[PDB]
């Protein structure tokens, strides 16, 4: 009867780059999701499965809290059946997704004058990601026919790049911290319940 | 695999690098256009150096994908725009020479100073020596300021401008253009789009045809203004001669705005200038731009971003240093929009604010386009969008409903003529000036004007086309073209001509959407979402479509037409026709203020 460590997920000092999105497994604990909803400190809190008001009265065998940072414009891609750079090459939610996408504006932490470049995203990849896939490779993407020999050049570009987060950017280009909560339901008994 | 796919991949890479580099360059330029310190000049130059080198590299990269093997048209357009070296096609020596020439010319312009023979009181174009040209009625002061400017600052620019023409002609010819003027006309070019194409000399022809149609209105405005000014300058103006250049309202005669005081038709009825009422209701620049935002919102357009209000400089730096005041609208990228304008509590800056915020509205509209397609269709589409806002915002009504024109005030025949005469002094007066200046530039670049007649032909063209004569005979030592801002800092000028033509097609089609009744000049598009919806269908395009089309998305046509301009000013046309039924409409190019 211990509490779920959602605090170290949402209140984490640094988040992951979206290409290397960070997963935490949540088990053997009691969660009060209604406090996460009624925090009202979020710009996006969209549940594509259960109603956010209710999950305090539900049990699951496991919860997966994925977290990363993207641009505000890109937050619409953290959803089922979305295309674009984040949903194709970085973080692809499945079509039958049954969790919630939470996201808030992290201007006051993840941006700074001169440029916060800590955060990356994958720009090229030979094919799209499978649901909940995670690719952290830094192999040179070969756009043309000549091999790249592990160095950038003509038709050879390093796959990952950086978000330049400046405090004077537009809201579409401001850093947003994203946490996706996935609720899984196997015949296994439930180690995560509301209340 | 295919070449078009590699082109897509390369363009994506370019987009994501160029966002950051553009924001660096724009932010350094903003910090210098707001702090103006040696340090800021250095940072500005370094950011722009990184930026320009990245472009030379990326243009070399983009030429490696042949346009021949590409079919998706937006990709083709981004690659064509990316495949252009500009000044880079010159040798390193020639490019550095050209950049130093541009720098010296710009600094000569910005720091040029002359001294009142009276005392010394050196006065630079800024405030004084401009204040004179806009406020003085003393013939001698105007003449001294005009001639001293064109002698003390123009004579410095003459050899620099000669070498400038030489080098930049070499640049254009290296880019397979026939001359630098054709290199500028290449903005309106449209290729590979059936029924929508457009050539670089078709602009020549269309501009000259539209100006042929403009000439009668301008001739009668010229006759009437010459009549009023002859009333106020008896011994100085021939009734059949051309207008002396130094008596035109500003340092060049670019706009006849400041002549309203001496030329207003009905001087005993409410003159249209809220300059006082704004002062009496205690308006600041904050209120001015808030009202502009309210205007745009009333039409279906979004509010300004909060970053706009926080980062923009709307007021002369109270205790900061320098700061350039030329009203400019900044699209730094990364959703960051700002406006730099040393706003005064006047009607003039009140209209300029709507103009610049319309620029920003365009920038915000096409911000979803790829970075290479984030621009007004041609060089003019931006300025015409800016000007239709001032057209609407200057209407007696708009000022009435804004609480800046006494609601108890009748839009009678005579106030409408007064408003038309002011609007024509500003808009119509600049058209022959602009066409003539750009024509002179075009001929100098094409090589049709020899150096030893450069100015002789400058003034002939002033007498013939503009109806304006120099008050002092100028030898080729002078360089009066380079005495205007845009000439001395390498800016195309025909964009203001084409702005004025497009802005009345737009403003007609938008006033048809807004269900406006009466003469087109009294139109107000406020409170009409159908008008703004129609305008956004073009704005959001950016240049992802040849301007011909965008233009169809508003006015339905794809041609440059003066007929809307003439419909706007038709009432003042007939009134001027009546107030000249017994005057001499036209001018003789022989009379000068110095031939007796
Ligand atoms: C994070 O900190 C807030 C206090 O600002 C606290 O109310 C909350 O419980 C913490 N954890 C989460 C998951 O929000």
């Amino acid at each position: 009867t211990n509490l779920c460590p959602f605090g170290e997920v949402f209140n984490a000092t640094t988040f992951a780059s979206v290409y290397a999105w960070n997963r935490k497994r949540i088990s053997n604990c009691v969660a009060d999701y209604s406090v996460l909803y009624n925090s009202t400190s979020f710009s996006t809190f969209k549940c594509y499965g259960v109603s956010p008001t209710k999950l305090n009265d539900l049990c699951f065998t496991n919860v997966y809290a994925d977290s990363f940072v993207i641009t505000g414009d890109e937050v619409r891609q953290i959803a089922p059946g979305q295309t674009g750079k984040i949903a194709d090459y970085n973080y692809k939610l499945p079509d039958d997704f049954t969790g919630c996408v939470i996201a808030w504006n992290s201007k006051h932490i993840d941006a700074k004058e001169g440029g916060n470049f800590n955060y990356l995203y994958r720009l090229f990849r030979k094919a799209n990601l499978k649901p909940f896939e995670r690719d952290i490779s830094t192999e040179i993407y070969q756009a043309g026919s000549k091999p790249c020999n592990g160095q950038t050049g003509l038709n050879c570009y390093y796959p990952l790049y950086r978000y330049g987060f400046y405090p004077t950017d537009g809201v579409g280009h401001q850093p947003y911290r994203v946490v996706v909560l996935s609720f899984e339901l196997l015949n296994a008994p439930a180690t995560v319940c509301g209340h | 695999s295919t070449t078009e796919g590699q082109a897509k991949t390369f363009l994506e890479k370019f987009n994501h690098e160029a966002e950051d580099l553009s924001y660096q360059s724009s932010l350094a330029s903003w910090n210098y256009n707001t702090n103006i310190t040696d340090e800021n000049v250095q940072k500005m130059n370094e950011a722009r150096a990184k930026w320009s080198a990245f472009y030379e590299e990326q243009s070399r990269m983009a030429r490696t994908y042949s346009l021949e093997e590409i079919q998706n048209l937006t990709l083709k357009r981004q690659l064509k725009a990316l495949q252009h070296s500009g000044t880079s096609v010159l040798s390193a020596e020639k490019s550095k020479r050209l950049n130093t020439i541009l720098n010296k010319m710009s600094t000569i312009y910005s720091t040029g100073k002359v001294l009142d023979p009276n005392t010394q009181e050196c006065l630079a174009l800024e405030p004084g020596l401009d204040d004179i040209m806009e406020n003085s009625r003393d013939y001698n002061r105007r003449l001294w300021a005009w001639e001293g400017w064109r002698a003390e600052v123009g004579k410095q620019l003459r050899p620099l401008y000669e070498e400038y023409v030489v080098l930049e002609n070499e640049m254009a010819r290296a880019n397979n253009y026939e001359d630098y003027g054709d290199y500028w006309r290449g903005d309106y070019e449209v290729t590979g789009a059936g029924d929508y194409d457009y050539s670089r000399d078709q602009l020549m022809k269309d501009v000259e045809r539209t100006f042929e149609e403009i000439k009668p209105l301008y001739e009668q405005l010229h006759a009437y203004v010459r009549a009023k000014l002859m009333d106020t300058y008896p011994s100085y103006i021939s009734p059949t001669g051309c207008l002396p250049a130094h008596l035109l309202g500003d340092m060049w005669g670019r706009f006849w705005t400041n002549l309203y005081s001496l030329t207003v038709p009905f001087e005993h009825k409410p003159s249209i200038d809220v300059t006082e009422k704004m002062k009496n209701q205690s308006w600041d620049a904050e209120r001015i731009f808030k009202e502009a935002e309210k205007f745009f919102v009333s039409i279906g357009l979004p509010y300004m971003t909060q970053g706009f209000w926080d980062n923009s400089m709307l007021t002369e730096p109270g205790d900061g240093r320098k700061v350039v005041c030329h009203p400019t609208a900044w699209d730094l990228g990364k959703g960051d929009f700002r406006i730099k304008m040393c706003t005064k509590v006047t009607m003039d800056d009140f209209l300029t604010a709507h103009h610049e915020m319309g620029h920003i509205q365009y920038d915000m509209a096409y911000a979803t386009q790829p970075y290479l397609l984030r621009n007004g269709a041609n060089e003019g589409f931006h300025e015409a969008v800016g000007e239709i806002m001032s057209l609407s915002a200057a209407t007696p009504h708009y000022l009435k409903a804004l609480g800046l024109l006494a609601p108890d005030f009748y839009e009678d025949n005579e106030t409408e003529i007064n408003f038309l005469l002011k609007q024509a002094l500003t808009i119509v007066g600049t058209l022959p000036f602009t066409y003539m200046l750009e024509k002179w530039r075009w001929m100098v670049f094409k090589g049709e004007i020899p150096k030893q007649q450069w100015m002789e032909k400058w003034w002939e063209m002033k007498r013939e086309i503009v109806g304006v004569v120099e008050p002092l005979p100028h030898d080729e030592t002078y360089c009066d073209p380079a005495c205007l801002f845009h000439v001395a800092e390498d800016y195309s000028f025909i964009r203001y001509y084409t702005r004025t033509i497009y802005q009345f097609q737009f403003h007609e089609a938008l006033c048809k959407t807004a269900k406006h009744e009466g003469a087109l000049f009294k139109c107000d598009i406020s409170n009409s979402t159908e008008a703004g919806q129609r305008l956004l269908q073009m704005l959001r395009l950016g240049k992802s479509e040849p301007w011909t089309l965008a233009l169809e998305n508003i006015v339905g046509i794809k041609t440059m037409d003066v007929k809307p301009l003439l419909n706007y000013f038709e009432p003042l046309f007939t009134w001027l026709k009546e107030q000249n039924r017994n005057s001499f409409v036209g001018w003789s190019t022989e009379w000068t203020p110095y031939s007796d």
